[PDB]
């Protein structure tokens, strides 16, 4: 019969999305932040999330901030190529020391643009997985996933310490404001059990809860 | 010595 075609396609046209496992991997892709310009970006896979692995976790080079991005559907992302990389280890200096930081609250310094001292209280929450010389951190006035090489910090006295499940579930925000966002539970930690990370649709930073 | 953004 001699018809108009509608949804015309052809099952051969449709390959896989994320076929190779890049965790571990360093990668360079490029940014099209809004209308704005096409710039380059460099980092390191982190992890790719259990329970949407659309996600992934990235550290990139010079942002302090670990970045939930769905690399292969976000379409602010393009020209997306897996560098190859090293056959450099970084094993890590004292991990008796490294080993009881997971946990603890501490008290981390940072110069203001002036170049004067402030101090803000964090929890370290876990050794990161890739780069295992850097560490997971949050802080209780900013309380987004952060990543930094905490024993350097400790080392030249820029850091002190004292002392079921529903990940996958969707969750909203109820903002006073009346709107929802909308995102998922997708890590609890193995730490502070009562910790979880979120990571809302709408934006790249893991967001830490206490839900307890 | 870390700045914040």
């Amino acid at each position: 019969h001699h018809h108009h075609h509608h949804h015309h396609g052809s099952s051969e046209n449709l390959y896989f999305q994320g076929s190779r496992n890049i965790v571990g991997c360093r990668i360079q892709h490029g940014w099209k932040e809004g209308n704005g310009p096409v710039t380059q970006w460099k980092g390191t896979v982190l992890d790719q999330v259990p329970v949407n692995p659309s996600l992934y976790l990235i550290k990139y080079d010079g942002f302090d901030c670990v970045y939930g991005l769905e690399l292969n559907k976000d379409e602010r992302v393009s020209a997306l190529e897996v560098l190859p990389d090293r056959v450099a280890t970084s094993r890590i200096s004292d991990a008796h020391l490294a080993d009881t930081m997971i946990g603890k609250a501490v008290e981390h310094m940072f110069e203001t643009e002036d170049g004067s001292k402030d101090e803000w209280r964090g929890m370290v929450l876990a050794r990161a997985p890739v780069m295992n010389t850097w560490f997971y951190i949050t802080y209780e006035k900013d309380p987004v996933l952060y990543m930094y090489q905490l024993l350097d910090d400790y080392k030249e006295g820029d850091l002190r310490i004292m002392p079921d499940s529903l990940v996958g579930k969707q969750v909203e925000y109820a903002k006073e404001d009346g709107s929802k966002r909308t995102g998922m539970v997708i890590h609890q930690v193995e730490a502070k059990p009562s910790v979880y990370f979120i990571k809302f649709d709408d934006d790249f930073h893991i967001y830490v809860y206490d839900l307890v | 010595r870390h700045r914040k953004v």
